[PDB]
RNA sequence: UCCUUAAAUAGGGAUGGCUCCACGAGGGUUCAGCUG
RNA sequence: ACCUCGAUGUUGGAUCAGGACAUCCCGAUGGUGCAGCCGCUAUUAAAGGUUCGUUUGUUCAACGAUUAAAGUCCUACGUGAUCUGAGUUCAGACCGGAGUAAUCCAGGUCGGUUUCUAUCUACUUUAAUUCCUCCCUGUACGAAAGGACAAGAGAAAUAAGG
């Protein structure tokens, strides 16, 4: 199967430079799984997103619809959208200025 | 039905839309081959004398059944490239603006409502 | 100025524990954003922000509203 | 009302047989033709769907009209301008409509979509002639279907596999 | 007796069994869903599974503005205000989709269209969305709730004062002058409650509708 | 890696000379329209261009339109963009005309030349019908050579 | 294929052959060399 | 050349001659609202 | 200076458009200083389409934002017994200039009546196109940067008919 196992797994061998993962509540109409990857530089964010798109599209669910790559003519975010999970690749400052962690955990109790 | 010269409201933490000013922000291009701008339609605003793009992210006219009307016409800056110009929406963003053609994973992670 | 001066504490306290389990996410980059968060603001709040400061780390903690796994 | 169908000598059927709705099957493509609603004498904006000319700024007699009905140097108008005239009351077939229900107690045909004519009008309903649906016929009734042959008394609803029958629980996109 | 008003159909030269064929789906549909009796202006919670999201449930609270449409496309639309922005979401009563309908609190309101609630102040349109439901006596009737808002400066969606809409729950006194009242009173049309063949009785088609009910129970 | 090219920016249009003449007013003046400008060559740098296989060795600015009558202006010539890589050096004598290394610069090596002014531009109180109709300015012609 | 009203073999391995109705000259190792009548 | 618009052939500002207080179905520009 | 001076002002705009192809886009090909993508050039193709705004009568033009494109023309510089009169054209009045003056002006400005009940001809219900996204596939090609076809699927927009 395609899950945040194979997330995990394949972020990991591509070696993101940081990880994260939201286990977002079902109460909330958006998914399952938030993860939020930061790398070195566009360049890498696309080859890590490319791969793991080919994964998903190689490995199973061939009547799950599809998945976009959105972000790709902006060089710092990046963001694939599959059924059940969603990826945001990002750089460091790209990071610590939207503060998905914040937004995705503490729902309405930030800024 | 964001159409061109529509005062919208946007609906962002962003300092552009957040900062006053004497003419509201306007619609001035809607990237549609109908210039007609629903839910998820990027247009162009006219904010403090500048262009910027940004997204609707909901409007008065009614829509298909089972999806809200809002009060006012809502907007979110988006940059050229994409990225949202703030970093949070407060108001309810709806949910079919995930399964709609184009690009909508970073308005909604940046979303804190849906309805 | 805060709920209580032990409250923090023992609440910093339970999220190391909490991500003591931590599986799938970066272990340090996690204890370095905690790290953050108690720090670069909790050091000179007026006596107000106290409480809606560890009401937000109490919710965090809970995780109700989505938990790092 | 007496409808003329081409069929092949394969279908022949003898005069004075019925058919009954069963005799199309959900998930079937068909053409219904029928006499469109009938609008009178219409000007050419409701007609031909024509801009006009504006309300204010001095239009005087001419919000509705026609412009220019042709150039000067033909000095004459082309055969079928549009020009006002009576509209509707004439056959329309609408092509490729899915069949996505049948209710065989009442012999109603439930067709995706809008038929052309009023309600309680006569339509002239047959397989879909486009080139997508053109050998679909395989398991469809050939001839007709014959309630009196009774190899299987039909359900009273014949649904199509995607429809939400009423009665089965509340669907969930899980 | 309360026959949802999506039974009664509005008068045409549509065939009676059009309108059969449509009660039986309707309430094969009921049989499954339970569809409370609620009425304009009473506080409905609307649970409908996301089609954009994996099945994830979503639940909606708002007071019900409208009813509108007959047989099995009928809709109500009902109001909210969420962080301030008010929403307006139109349910399809017997769309396969909507897991749960709630009566959070059952009550009539003076007017059977709520639509100047729009124009009306923010408060009579906010409503608690984790407030809990009231309960009233099986043998009761229906509350009248003859709250009257408060409406904002005079420009509206619609000229609710007009005599046609025939509003009722609106303090016209505070937001429109006496000048103004007498204006819009010139569009009375006192003879459209006198003339007889405007009305539509439908006594017998709710007799009809009852007995096919009935049967169906 | 190295190329010699030669832009020619475009010619601005000539200017007519002409005269209105309408039913009840036969001397209606002058109606030489002006000429288009001609479109200028700039060469822009590009980040995704890596050498100079793309750019070609003869680029022609586009020519305004000559100015026609009743006015009628002269459509100028759209501007020709040269996609270059990022640290270009142009030189045309050994005079390294510019530099271009940042993203986002541009070098305008071919100006287009001025469009041509007619009559009616003449036209004054005190000169109530000229008959002068400026010629279009001819373009820049000149050969820049780029080397990464 | 270049238009001409006079067709001139450039190279040695152009050749001049009268199809569909008008003279072409066709060439192998310099198809620049197409022409047509 | 600056302001006004996203865009400005529009508008505004850098003895006689100045001086618009008020007024104008005069001629231009305009905020906001309004509206088929 | 050949018809029309024995009631047709004219330019723009609105409306409707008919037609040519010397094709702006979409289609099919040859060449290329065509690796691919962009392009350039030539042959064939007129079925369909060929945007909205600011200034200004303005056609045009400049500028803003787009588009696959915002094609060149003819049609009494198409069409005003279908419309408008914004410039321009009479009577009024100013600025500048000529003139002794009356007055005048290819200049600038403010204003300024747009009739017709249709006799005849003609006519009045005659298989869509394109963009975008995904797949193929970040595959072919390329050293890389970049980045394709074809075929398929999904979404829209316009047009026709309901
Ligand atoms: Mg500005
Ligand atoms: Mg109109
Ligand atoms: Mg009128
Ligand atoms: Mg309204
Ligand atoms: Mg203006
Ligand atoms: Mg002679
Ligand atoms: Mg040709
Ligand atoms: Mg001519
Ligand atoms: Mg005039
Ligand atoms: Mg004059
Ligand atoms: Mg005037
Ligand atoms: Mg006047
Ligand atoms: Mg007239
Ligand atoms: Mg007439
Ligand atoms: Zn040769």
């Amino acid at each position: 199967k395609f899950d945040i196992d194979m997330m995990v797994s394949l972020l990991r061998q591509e070696n993101a430079r940081d990880i994260c993962v939201i286990q977002v509540p079902p109460e909330m109409r958006y998914t399952d799984y938030f993860v939020i990857v930061s790398g070195t530089s566009t360049r890498h964010l696309h080859a890590m997103a490319f791969y793991v798109v080919k994964m998903y599209k190689h490995l199973k669910c061939k009547r799950d619809p599809h998945v976009k790559i959105e972000g790709k003519d902006t060089d710092d975010w990046l963001c694939v959208d599959f059924g059940s999970m969603v990826i945001h690749l990002m750089l460091p400052e790209t990071r610590e200025i939207y503060e998905l962690e914040k937004l995705w955990t503490l729902r309405s109790y930030d800024d | 039905a964001i159409q061109k010269m529509t005062r919208v409201r946007v609906v962002d933490n962003s300092a552009l839309g957040n900062s006053p000013y004497h003419r509201a922000p306007r619609c001035i291009h809607v990237y549609k081959k109908n210039g007609v701008g629903k839910v998820g339609d990027q247009i162009l605003l006219a904010i403090k004398g500048q262009k910027k793009k940004a997204l609707i992210v909901g409007h008065c006219m009614p829509g298909p059944r089972m999806t809200p009307r809002f009060d006012s016409n809502n907007v979110v800056l988006i940059e050229d490239n994409g990225n949202p110009v703030g970093t949070r929406i407060k108001t309810p963003i709806p949910t079919s603006l995930r399964k709609r053609e184009g690009e909508y994973s970073k308005v909604l992670a940046i979303a804190q409502n849906f309805v | 100025a805060p709920w209580s001066r032990e409250a923090v504490l023992s609440l910093y306290r339970a999220l190391l524990r909490q991500g003591r389990q931590l599986r799938y996410t970066d272990r340090d980059f996690y204890f370095a954003s905690i790290r953050r968060e108690f720090r670069k603001n909790q050091k000179l709040e007026d006596a107000e922000a106290r409480e809606r400061q560890l009401e937000k780390g109490l919710v965090f903690l809970n995780g109700k509203l989505g938990r790092i796994i | 009302t007496v409808k003329i169908f081409n069929i092949t000598d394969n279908a022949a059927i003898k005069p004075g047989t019925p058919l009954y709705a069963a005799h199309f099957r959900p998930g079937q493509y068909v053409d219904v033709t029928a006499k469109t609603i009938g609008k009178g004498f219409q000007g050419v904006m409701k007609r031909w769907g024509f801009k006009g000319q504006p309300a204010t700024h001095g239009q005087t007699k001419t919000h509705r009209r026609p412009g220019a009905v042709a150039t000067g140097d033909i000095g004459r108008v082309w055969p079928g301008t549009k020009m006002p005239g009576k509209m509707g009351n004439i056959y329309r077939t609408e092509y490729g409509l899915k069949v996505w229900r049948i209710n065989t107690k009442h012999n109603i045909i439930y067709v995706n979509g809008s038929v052309p004519g009023h309600k309680n009008c006569l339509v002239k309903v047959k397989d879909s002639k486009l080139p997508a649906y053109k050998d679909l016929g395989k398991n469809l009734p050939f001839p007709t279907y014959f309630p009196d042959g009774d190899e299987e008394e039909l359900p009273e609803d014949l649904y199509d596999e995607n429809v939400c029958q009423p009665g089965a629980p509340s669907i969930t996109f899980a | 007796r309360f026959l949802s008003p999506e039974f009664i159909p509005r008068r045409g030269r549509t065939d009676p069994l059009k309108f059969q064929i449509e009660r039986k789906d309707m309430l094969e549909r009921r049989k499954v869903l339970h569809i409370p009796e609620f009425y304009v202006g009473s506080i409905l919670r609307v649970t409908t599974a996301d089609p954009y999201a994996s099945g994830k449930i979503s639940q909606f609270l708002g007071i019900c503005i409208q009813r509108s449409g007959r047989g099995l496309g009928a809709t109500f639309i009902l109001r909210n205000v969420i962080e301030g922005q008010g929403v307006e979401i139109c349910f399809e009563l017997y769309n396969p989709r909507v897991q749960e309908i709630q009566v959070v609190k059952l009550e009539k309101r003076l007017d059977d269209s709520l639509l100047y609630l729009r124009d009306a102040l923010p408060e009579y349109s906010t409503f608690d969305v984790n407030m809990k439901p009231v309960v009233q006596e099986p043998n009761q009737k229906v509350p009248v709730n003859e709250l009257k808002v408060k409406m904002k400066p005079k420009p509206w969606s619609k000229r609710w004062e007009r005599p046609n809409f025939n509003i009722k729950g609106i303090r016209f006194d505070l937001c429109l002058t006496e000048q103004q009242m007498k204006e819009a009173q010139k569009w009375n049309q006192p003879w459209l409650e006198f003339d007889m063949m405007r009305e539509y009785d439908t006594s017998k088609i709710e007799a009809a509708i009852w007995k096919e009910i009935e049967a169906s129970k | 890696d190295y190329r010699r090219v030669l832009v020619c920016g475009g010619n601005g249009g000539a200017g007519a000379s002409c005269f209105h003449s309408e039913p009840r007013k036969e001397f209606g003046g002058p109606d030489g329209g002006d000429g288009g400008n001609g479109g200028h060559v700039i060469l822009r740098v590009d980040q995704q261009v890596k050498s100079l296989s793309s750019v070609l060795s003869r680029y022609q600015g586009f020519s305004g339109e000559d100015g026609g009558s009743k006015n009628c202006f002269g459509r100028s010539g759209a501007v020709l963009y040269i996609r270059v890589p990022v640290g270009t050096l142009v030189k045309e004598g050994g005079r390294v005309v510019a530099d271009l290394s940042c993203v986002g610069d541009e070098y305008i090596a071919a100006l287009g030349g001025a469009g041509g002014k007619g009559n009616r531009f003449f036209l004054a109180n005190n000169n109530r019908a000229p008959v002068t109709c400026t010629p279009g300015q001819p373009g820049q012609q000149r050969v820049l050579h780029l080397e990464l | 294929f270049k238009n001409k009203t006079v067709l001139k073999k450039r190279c040695k391995d152009c050749y001049l052959v009268k199809r569909r109705g008008r003279w072409y000259v066709y060439c192998k190792t310099h198809p620049r060399h197409k022409q047509r009548q």
